[PDB]
């Protein structure tokens, strides 16, 4: 599918299978891709897993995952939100009328989207910069910050 | 006129697949009894999956066992009384979550791929269970040459519980590998997954 | 070897014996016997000393934080 | 003017608080004693000689209050509960019922 | 507020009446159990399971009355008596003394 | 062969249980023990029992014949 | 001693040791007599007892012993009258600051005096006629219906 | 000024020689106690024989027990108080009588003669024991013409409580008879009297 980087450069990658666009000391973020019509290098997302990992006295592990035709508002635990009650340090919203919902981690100023769009699901993250690159490293594998491996590519 | 609805409904939850509710009804003569042909009507829901509908129950006691529910789950429940004709609306709504579950599905997904610029390291993505019945406290990778080796004979490494990828490094070339992967959480480790075949350049 | 709650009682019982007069000794008492909890699975006495604590506990009553601290960064995965 | 007699008692562990750990059963009849103990009663037993001389010595100097109805005999029933894993555990608990009342 | 507990009681027996038959002792030391069976008490025993479960339910329900303080271990004496023949017969008494209170 | 006051106070009770209502069955009591009397020599019961029914005994308060029928004659020895 | 029968007759007898004056179905009096000097056929009496013997529902039996210089104003066992607490069917009292005794026995319109002189008794009786014939025959010794046997007399 | 004499003075017989006497004392502090140096004096007599004067006991307890008194006899009982200086006048007298004894004594003043008109028949007279102990319930006659046969081959005649002078027919002229008597109440049999000689004309 078609990727959006951090570094504010697109590709369009097959990435068939399942894919960390996101794999730091905060966040994770996992996709699962599948050829768009058989035989076919153009790809499109079915799921999407999402880890909140756990920020001392804020919030516990929360997990997201959606796929298609399962969108909820709600991680996988049932729960809509992250540890203190008065805190809404996490907390995830429905928006559209189901269509697409969206996850605020205030403690980590990020925003997450995840939306159906006919029988796949799109994704979008908005994240402080500093955070973002504090993946440690030989942890480098996530599509958002260094884009798809070049094997891996629709446009030579 | 409009009947009043139960209150003080409570969730005490009993196992991963069990809680149960109770409630007062304030109709009643205190520190009890139940004396006509009235009933409650209980309902329970979560919100995994995406619109779930509510579960029912009729009852003629204040207390009510709710069984196979999904481990790990907040559920919420609320009761109504109803009187012949008069029916009350619904009750205060009482959350309550089940205990967890060693889990129960292999993780799923599992893509196997060599390293960009580095073919002697290998690199697995997964994703978790769908069954994982509990928050993930790691994962184990095995991997073997021979894909019919004694699966304790295969080569294990342990993995964290919040994190989808992992590095291999330091293997053979031209080289067929089998992976299979396994989940863990507080209370014991899941199924294996199913072999995938990958073959180093 | 098994449930400690009647180790709990006396030594709440010699406290109390000698405002936040008797909550000092309550929540000390309620640790305790949370402490021997798994233990008092089945027992008795532990499960009524339970609620009996937090039925005095009533009488007397006893017992930018995490906001981000300065620009972001987007990723996207699309569909089309 | 009642005098020591059973008196029933069904105690609804959803209304005591007990229904988080006890499967079953939802409640037991438990009875309790209840009556006064006077000159013929405390002494025709089940009464101890100390109830028949106390209540002699109530009936000189009422400082001295009479005997006591109580549970003089009681028997055991059995409940259910889980373990640490969610196993059934059924276990039998002296002194639940009270099968007769006298006066201590 | 007093809380289950002995006091003392002499019990003369001129006092009472029995000296026409006592020959000895002039009277003797009984005892009697007086005092409330609260949260931590009646759980703290000598009780019975009953005696908690019914304290649990007047905290509930004080309709249900608490539980109460009575003797829960007794001590025998002997005492002198005549017989027939005035002569004397020495006889031991079961239950006669309070040796500790408790909750039923 | 022994102390027969059980007998005389079950008795009593029963009639109890069913003005001079009580005092029918108190007197009626009372001989019963005054019949086994002597066996209950050093019997703590009885002893109590007896006191027991004179108590009750109080509340309510319950439970020319002789000289000569005219002439007369003398006799006496006598000392001088 | 000087005897004076029912009959209205005087006689002297020794009648020394144990002699029944009376022994009726009512009553019984007995005396003990001594020579007044040693060696005489004169005597004098020490010892009186009477027997006031059981009449259904008026007095249980009582017995008065009195001999020189023991004179009570009681019976033998202590008391002072017979059976009923309202009747006294029969009586004792002290007279004469003490000096002798009388005993009234209502019941039997019998009044018996007994009298200390010196060292010795005296004994007056007054009793109805009839009740003083009661006696059974063959208990024909009663000194006060028949007198002394002859031998037993000093006036020859 | 003058104290209070005590009262509910009650005797309790407790055997042939021994009373309980107990007593209250309006004075001290009900049900009960004595603290003070105080004391009582009891005084206790009967009237026989005549003009016996009291005898005394001092107590510093609510009850005395009387002993060595005679059986089968009333005794009249008082009580007084002292405290330091003031004493009190006697109580209430209350009666008390002591429990029968076997008889202690024989039969006295064994007398014998024959009977006129009639020299075959003998007549017996006596006096009672004066340890009688007891209602007497009658006497026993033995006699023998063999002073020193053993006293279960004499003959035996029994004789009401209430004569104390009997008739034996039948008998040898010219011939030592001898005799004793003995008493009987409700408790049994006294002693047997000193044979009394007598010679059948
Ligand atoms: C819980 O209890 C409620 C209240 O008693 C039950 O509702 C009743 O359910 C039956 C069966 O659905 C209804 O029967 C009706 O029958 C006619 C034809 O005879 C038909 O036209 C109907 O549409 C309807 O099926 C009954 O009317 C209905 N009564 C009420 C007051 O709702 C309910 O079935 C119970 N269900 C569960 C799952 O606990
Ligand atoms: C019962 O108790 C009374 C009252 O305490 C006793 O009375 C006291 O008895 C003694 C001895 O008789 C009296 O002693 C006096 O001593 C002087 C010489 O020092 C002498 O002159 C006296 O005539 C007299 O003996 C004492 O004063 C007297 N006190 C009173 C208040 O009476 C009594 O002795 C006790 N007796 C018995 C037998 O229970």
């Amino acid at each position: 599918p078609h990727l959006r980087t951090f570094k504010d450069n697109f590709q369009t990658c097959k990435v068939e299978g399942a894919w960390p666009l996101i794999d730091n000391n905060y966040l994770s973020v996992q996709v699962t891709n599948v050829p768009v019509v058989p035989g076919s290098s153009a790809t499109a997302t079915n799921k999407i897993t999402i880890i909140f990992k756990a920020h001392h006295g804020c919030t516990d592990q929360k997990v997201y995952q959606a796929v298609t035709d399962d969108l909820p508002a709600a991680f996988v635990d049932g729960t809509t939100s992250g540890g203190d009650s008065d805190a809404k340090s996490l907390r995830i919203v429905e928006r559209e009328s189901g269509h697409y919902v969206e996850m605020h981690a205030r403690y980590i100023g990020t925003t997450v989207f995840v939306r159906q769009v006919g029988r796949y699901l799109t994704l979008a993250i908005r994240m402080p910069e500093d955070l973002a690159m504090s993946y440690e490293e030989s942890q480098d594998l996530q599509l958002c910050v260094n884009g798809c491996p070049l094997s891996e590519r629709i446009d030579d | 006129t409009p009947m009043m609805p139960p209150v003080g409904v409570q969730a005490s939850i009993l196992s991963h697949d069990t809680i149960r509710i109770t409630w007062a009804d304030n109709s009643l003569p205190k520190h009890q009894k139940i004396t006509d042909s009235r009933y409650y009507t209980v309902r329970w829901k979560t919100n995994i999956p995406a619109n779930t509908k509510y579960k029912n129950a009729n009852a003629t006691t204040l207390s009510y066992l709710v069984t196979g529910l999904k481990p790990n789950t907040l559920y919420e429940f609320s009761v109504m009384v109803t009187k012949g004709r008069r029916s009350s609306t619904w009750s205060m709504t009482a959350h309550g979550a089940t205990f967890e579950l060693v889990p129960t599905s292999p993780p799923k997904d599992v893509t196997v791929v060599s390293k960009e610029g580095k073919p002697r390291t290998i690199i697995v993505n997964w994703q978790p269970p769908s069954e994982a019945n509990g928050k993930i406290t790691g994962y184990i990778i095995y991997y073997s040459t021979d894909v019919n080796a004694e699966i304790h004979d295969w080569v294990i490494e342990p993995v964290v519980g919040n994190r989808l990828t992992h590095q291999i490094q330091e293997l053979t070339l031209d080289t067929p590998y089998y992976f299979k992967i396994q989940a863990r959480n507080s209370k014991g480790m899941g199924p294996m997954s199913e072999a995938v075949q990958f073959r180093t350049p | 070897a098994q449930c400690r709650i009647q180790k709990c009682t006396t030594d709440f019982v010699s406290l109390t014996s000698h405002d936040s007069e008797f909550c000092k000794a309550l929540r000390a008492y309620a640790g305790c016997t949370q402490r021997t909890s798994k233990a008092c699975r089945g027992n008795l006495v532990y499960h009524s000393a339970v609620l009996g604590i937090s039925d005095l506990m009533s009488q007397r009553n006893c017992s930018d934080p995490c906001n981000y601290h300065p620009s972001y960064l987007f990723c996207g995965l699309f569909g089309d | 003017k009642s005098s020591c007699k059973r008196h029933p008692l069904y105690v609804d562990f959803s209304d005591v608080g007990w229904n988080d750990w006890i499967v079953a059963p939802p409640g037991y009849h438990a009875f309790y004693c209840h009556g006064e103990c006077p000159f013929p009663l405390a002494d025709h037993l089940n009464s101890t000689n100390h109830a028949i001389v106390q209540t002699l010595v109530n009936s000189v100097n009422s400082k001295i209050p009479k005997a006591c109805c109580v549970p003089t005999e009681l028997s055991a029933i059995s409940m259910l509960y889980l373990d640490e894993n969610e196993k059934v555990v059924l276990k039998n608990y002296q002194d639940m019922v009270v099968e007769g009342c006298g006066c201590r």
